[PDB]
């Protein structure tokens, strides 16, 4: 990996563009919880659970929904879950989300600076807890940059979904209201299939999923809101 | 088939017989500022001209210090010159620790010139493009200098790339420095070299020309910021 | 260029050619039944001078309860089998129990993923249908690629003519399938993929797990599939 | 003036989408209705339906209409592609390469339709010179055969122009459609 | 055109891979630092264009130690690696020697890490502090040239702020004198208004010998003086 | 309009496949019966079987028919591959090269048949021009020989054209048959 | 002498900025108002409104005025870029290629507009030559038809020059606007 004659990096901008051809994933912060959202696709009558392709855990309080290369997340998560547990062994405290995000960003940065190593073509977003009872959703890019957010989205056509989220983002919301805002982000997959969107409600330091039963009760209301 | 094949690698040789990658480093020292040293009978003075990049900036240092009786003055890139300074500092200080006598000058430059040699045969590491200027005094004041290829020349006066040709010609006809035992005439003779070899219509020496002396009862005493502009930077 | 470099489109080159290199290899069929997972194969015949009675290089054995049907470079397939047999045994040496296949494909796709990321070496032109039985979630059938993006399945038809053979399992497959009915189901898709109507029986090989609380995992002989081939004649579970 | 110029860039974008979604598909079917792809071999490029040749004249008049409408449509489209190329930079300019290939093909088709205007002038000039020789040398029969063959030549060229027209129209729409995301965004 | 190797020279006596990064530092956010006789004052922008950001996770003025503050420019993902290295060696110096490190001894080690012969670090800093001998301000480059500056500027708009400081710097300027001066140069080159959020000044006084980030409340009383 | 456009896409694909399965093999056998490969040397390219030359005239008329049918067949086949070119990408585009090679080979044969109509005009124009000179200079005997050799030249040119037709038809079919899997789904 | 030369360098710089910010945009709107992009196909580049043909003569005369204004404006701009080329050095000169690319395209447009004068002399010469053939051979109707057909071609050719005029101005302006920082300060 070397520079460019004007000043860019041909090995990083290529990798940053590689995450654009991947399933979209949107996260949203709240008062004392942070619901996540992801939109995947599967072949019908085959591939029953999609081996939990998104919404990976790292600890009891640190969810992670990546986007991009599905095969390159295993090495990224296994090199993270190990560090999330190693921190607990050396500091006797569950790893804060500020440290995990600072570690995932250092992992991708350690792969572009070195030579003869392909960069991690994967952009993620980590939603967890800080040392105090707080919740700050982070977001890391393959270049190595990272910053917290109140809402963020990555994946295929992430600009049009992040732009919509920039307008109707309220300050503090309700558990169902915050889900509806994340469920109003089906602006990537046409017809809003219930077998495509997957959300998890990370609350009270204990992650949990969201059953498809209440999904249909919320995904059907969007069709009766465009008129 | 020529002019572009034998140019970018430190391993290939030209069909004529010239290592053109190392030859660029010898020319890379010419883009730096000028420097000049005078070897008298018992003293050695080094005149170095700094380079103020901007009005708000400060002139970067040119003349350094290695030991009490050993001080160098780089001329080239600050990237590799600083590395050779640390290698020369850890080497001479180890000699005063492993033994008690001071380090021999020629036995020191032999280690520094060897550092250029180790960074010339390997394909990965490039050559240090920097023209060193080692001025010291142990028993007879000698002045040594290196190039990207391993070399030593017990010079009596030198110049370094800015207006070296205008400065070399002044030293070629000024060979009375050996009998100019008076330090005052030496520093005026050394500063006269820069004054007659500076750029056109530039400021002569407005406290931006580093000066250092070394001799019999003189350690590497950097010329203070007051002793030069009182009479040395005022004679011309 | 090398595998370390990316492409302006975002895809890769070495892992993309390997995905196409397995398309020129023989087909393999995966199938989960209500009794045990079964597999299919296609012995490519360079000539009629092979043994054809004792061996077959399309379905191997990983452990006493985990078995895969390889498809791709037969040369590079032997390394991963020699690498998966160690992980299937190092887990037993470290935890005194059988290894779940969900924890095996992760242990084996990472060895592929590690090649398409550094080292400057070529990737593994191999992809296989690995299935087995476990106490945690019953029978399973996973499927790896040269990139490492594994995924669970019910029926897969990688090798040559995948899209045609996979469509057969979209309709003819049922949620409830017995062992004998599943074999006949997987026998037709193995034959019509090669644009033929009946297998020559000096061809395709099948395997099946069907844990009878001991994981028998019996393979098939050239005479045992004759009865299966004869049953296809009467009851034809046709192309459609 | 600043408003009128910005209005023009807006005015271009409108015209381009209108041409690709309606004007171009309509012409594809139009030219196809004159020379259907499903015709059997030899039923198109023949001479069975054949002073100056008034029949060829009438066919050329329709051609000139077809030539005019083609050049006008592509020209704003060509300019429109030009308006979307980003600032020239070193590296990560894969999209300008896609853009340049599209501009190249548009100019090629334009040269093809443009050459019809010059080719029609050549027909009348060349035919007249040989005919003068027929008047001067009425028994050398090859001059009269040359006249006959020239009409058969021009008749074939007229139809080959229409098929190439037809095939280019679908090829232009299909080409832009596949690379549409790089056609609209600059980089 | 010689661009394959990383350590190739030029027939005119110049480097090539280093010079590529010389233009890469001209794309980051602008910054400006003034070294006065009483201390060092820094300033920078805050490109938080998207309002969904937390606005505190992204910072341009990190801290090398409690006595040395610095700026950043260029690749933000690589700038953190040098700052993390400076935070180690400066702290490692305090463990060996009880006194705080000197900037002349700290900038020389922050420049030697940009001499990896990987790739050169495309980042320029504005390391400043009040270590000893009064306050000093240094400006490093990827080439390794460490030039002590009295008032400099790094960023995409560093050209305009260069000539402004030449026509405004006076040696007898106090903290409050330069604090307004550290904002008038930012008022010139700015595509926004100098609000209480885009500016992130901080200074190191000579008295307490420590740095103190000027919060949102303190900067409001300085941005309204209208220079 | 959306329906009418999609309907066209169905009609082209049929015509291309239809030409390779029936139209192209039939012409292979057709041209072979006129110029059999097993003929002894000199028995094809001869003049043994030889106002305007009415005998030469009837054969050129047949040539124009052969030329017309070739351009019509190749033109839809050429168009069909063009609709099958995938989106342009950097790397892993070996299949577009076959397509590029295919358009080049199809266009080469097409341009060759296309130039015969202009070439036939050149024959009559040149023969008529020389004939005018015969009327002006009736005793210079090489002009009478000139009439003979031009006809022998055109007769040879006619026959080399028919073998090239035959040879082009087989080279196109043989190339597409061997590379059949890669031409449709590259 | 030193004063007049330095005065010249100032005079160039003024003229260059003045031409791009005012002189060039006003002409863009001017030519666009003559050939509006929103017209439906075939209504501009047609021949519906069509001794020598005095009517055709006036249209060619207008082209030469337009041609004059184009060559003069671009020529000083080209010189301005040339005076802005940095000293030739090895490496980090991707931008000089951009500068060179701008000069190359600018010279191309200049040469293109320059060729109308050569194209216009050829028109009168060919039309006069064909007319001699009509007087010598008054019953071969294709010579009279060639003259008629010639008028329709030249009328179109006049109009194609105007569309290319319009489109070249936009291609030049868009390129310079996006690449303004490197043409002036290539560093």
């Amino acid at each position: 990996t070397v520079f460019s004659p004007d000043g860019h990096l041909l090995q990083v901008e290529h990798a940053l563009e590689a995450v654009k051809k991947g399933g979209c994933a949107v996260a949203i912060k709240s008062s004392n919880f942070a619901v996540l959202a992801v939109e995947k696709k599967n072949i019908p009558k085959l591939q029953n659970p999609k081996t939990t392709e998104k919404l990976i855990k790292l600890d009891e309080h640190n969810c992670l929904a990546f986007a991009g290369l599905n095969a390159d997340a295993r090495v990224l998560v296994n090199k993270t879950r190990l560090e999330c547990q190693r921190y607990y062994l050396n500091m006797d405290e569950p790893a804060p989300v500020d440290y995990i995000a600072k570690y995932v960003a250092k992992v991708q940065q350690k792969f572009t600076h070195r030579g003869g190593v392909r960069p991690f073509g994967i952009a993620t977003l980590i939603a967890g807890f800080k040392n105090n009872k707080e919740i700050c959703i982070y977001q890391t890019e393959p270049s190595g940059i990272y910053a917290a957010w109140k809402a963020q989205a990555i994946g295929k056509n992430a600009k049009i979904v992040q732009e919509f989220l920039e307008k109707n983002y309220q300050e503090n919301m309700e558990q169902k209201d915050c889900i509806f805002l994340a469920l109003k982000a089906i602006f990537e997959v046409v017809e809003l299939s219930s077998k495509n969107v997957e959300v998890a409600l990370l609350t009270e330091k204990d992650l949990t999923f969201i059953e498809e039963q209440e999904i249909n009760s919320m995904v059907e209301l969007i069709d009766q809101e465009r008129t | 088939m020529y002019r572009n094949l034998y140019d970018t690698d430190n391993i290939i040789y030209s069909p004529e017989g010239r290592l053109y990658q190392v030859e660029y480093a010898s020319e890379a020292i010419k883009q730096g500022t000028c420097a000049v040293a005078i070897k008298s009978k018992d003293y050695v003075v080094v005149s170095g001209l700094k380079k103020c990049i901007s009005k708000l900036s400060f002139p970067q240092e040119k003349i350094f210090k290695i030991d009490d009786y050993i001080g160098i003055s780089m001329s080239g890139i600050t990237s590799d010159a600083k590395v050779l300074t640390k290698f020369m500092q850890n080497e001479c200080l180890s000699h005063k620790f492993l033994y008690n006598e001071n380090i021999n000058i020629e036995s020191l430059v032999r280690s520094v010139a060897d550092k250029y040699q180790k960074n010339t045969q390997k394909s990965s590491k490039r050559a240090f493009g920097v023209g060193l200027m080692i001025a010291a005094y142990h028993n007879e004041p000698c002045i040594f200098e290196t190039r990207p290829n391993g070399s030593y020349f017990e010079y009596d006066a030198l110049s370094f790339g800015a207006r070296s040709h205008a400065s070399k010609t002044y030293l070629e006809k000024n060979l009375h420095l050996f009998e100019e035992c008076s330090l005052e005439e030496l520093i005026l003779h050394c500063l006269k070299a820069l004054k007659c070899s500076l750029s056109s219509e530039s400021e002569l020496t407005i406290s931006n020309t580093a000066l250092a002396v070394v001799g019999k009862n003189h350690p590497w005493q950097e010329i203070s910021s007051l002793q030069l502009e009182e009479y040395l930077s005022k004679v011309k | 260029s090398r595998t370390t470099t990316f492409s302006p489109e975002g895809r890769l080159y070495q892992v993309e050619y390997a995905l196409e290199a397995i398309n020129n290899a023989s087909i393999t069929i995966g199938l989960i039944t209500k009794d045990g997972v079964i597999l299919g194969a296609d012995k490519v015949f360079i000539s009629k001078l092979i043994d054809k009675a004792n061996n077959y290089e399309k379905i191997y054995k990983i452990d006493k309860h985990i078995f895969c049907g390889v498809a791709g470079l037969n040369a590079d397939a032997n390394i991963l089998i020699n690498q998966s047999r160690l992980y299937a045994q190092r887990y037993l040496y470290n935890y005194n129990e059988v290894q779940p296949v969900s924890q095996l494909v992760v242990q084996i796709c990472d060895i592929k993923q590690s090649y398409t990321q550094y080292g400057g070496l070529r990737p593994y032109g191999v992809s296989f249908l690995i299935g087995g039985y476990d106490t945690k979630d019953g029978y399973q059938l996973y499927h790896t690629d040269p990139s490492g993006n594994y995924s669970g399945w019910f029926a897969t038809a990688i090798g040559t003519n995948n899209l045609t053979a996979s469509s057969v399992l979209k309709q003819e497959w049922k949620n409830d399938m017995t062992l004998e009915e599943g074999l006949l189901l997987a026998l037709k898709t193995l034959a019509k993929s090669t644009d033929t109507e009946i297998p020559k029986s000096e061809k395709i090989e099948l395997a099946y797990l069907t844990n009878k609380d001991g994981e028998v995992y019996q393979k098939y002989l050239t005479e045992k599939e004759i009865e299966e081939l004869i049953k296809l004649y009467t009851q034809k579970y046709i192309k459609e | 003036i600043k408003e009128e110029y910005n209005k023009f860039k807006y005015d271009i974008t409108k015209q381009a989408i209108e041409s690709l979604r309606e004007r171009i598909p309509k012409r594809i079917i139009f030219f196809n209705n004159l020379v259907n792809v499903n015709s059997e071999p030899g039923s198109i490029l023949n001479v069975n339906d054949l002073p100056s040749h008034k029949q060829i004249y009438l066919e050329l008049e329709k051609i000139k209409t077809y030539a005019s409408e083609l050049i006008e449509i592509i020209g704003n489209i060509k300019l429109w592609i030009q308006l979307n190329v980003p600032r020239i930079e070193d590296g990560n300019n894969f999209g300008v390469g896609i853009q340049e290939e599209a501009i190249q093909e548009l100019a090629r088709v334009e040269e093809s339709a443009f050459n019809l205007y010059d080719a029609i002038v050549k027909y009348y000039m060349e035919r007249a010179k040989i005919s003068t020789k027929v008047l001067k040398y009425p028994n050398v029969s090859d001059y009269q055969e040359a006249v006959r063959e020239l009409d058969e030549k021009e008749w074939i060229h007229i139809k080959i122009t229409i098929v190439d027209m037809r095939n280019n129209y679908i090829m232009l729409y299909d080409l832009l459609y596949k690379n549409w995301e790089k056609v609209v965004k600059p980089k | 055109e010689y661009d394959r190797g990383v350590n190739t020279f030029s027939p005119e006596g110049r480097l090539f891979q280093v010079e590529y990064a010389l233009g890469a530092i001209k794309l980051g956010s602008t910054a400006v630092g003034i070294c006065v006789n009483d201390g060092v004052i820094l300033a920078s922008e805050r490109r938080i264009s998207s309002t969904l950001i937390e606005k505190d996770s992204v910072e341009k003025l990190l801290s090398i130690d409690d006595h040395i503050g610095c700026a950043m420019s260029g690749l933000m993902a690589d700038a953190r690696t040098l700052i993390d290295y400076a935070r180690v060696e400066c702290n490692h110096y305090k463990f060996i020697y009880n006194e705080n490190i000197n900037i002349k001894s700290c900038v020389e080690l922050i420049s030697e890490l940009a001499l990896d012969f990987s790739r050169p670090f495309g980042v320029a800093l504005l390391i400043g502090g009040v270590d000893k001998n009064g306050p000093c301000l240094w400006y490093t480059e990827p080439s390794g040239t460490n030039t002590r500056f009295s008032a400099a500027s790094i960023g995409s708009a560093q050209e305009g702020a260069e000539l402004l400081l030449q026509e405004n710097y006076k040696k007898d300027m106090t903290f409050e004198q330069a604090e307004i001066l550290a904002l008038t140069v930012l008022r010139q080159v700015m595509e926004d208004k100098l609000s209480t959020s885009n500016v992130e000044i901080c200074a190191i006084k000579k008295s307490d010998q420590t740095f103190y980030k000027y919060n949102t409340d303190d900067i409001s009383r300085i941005i309204d003086v209208l220079p």
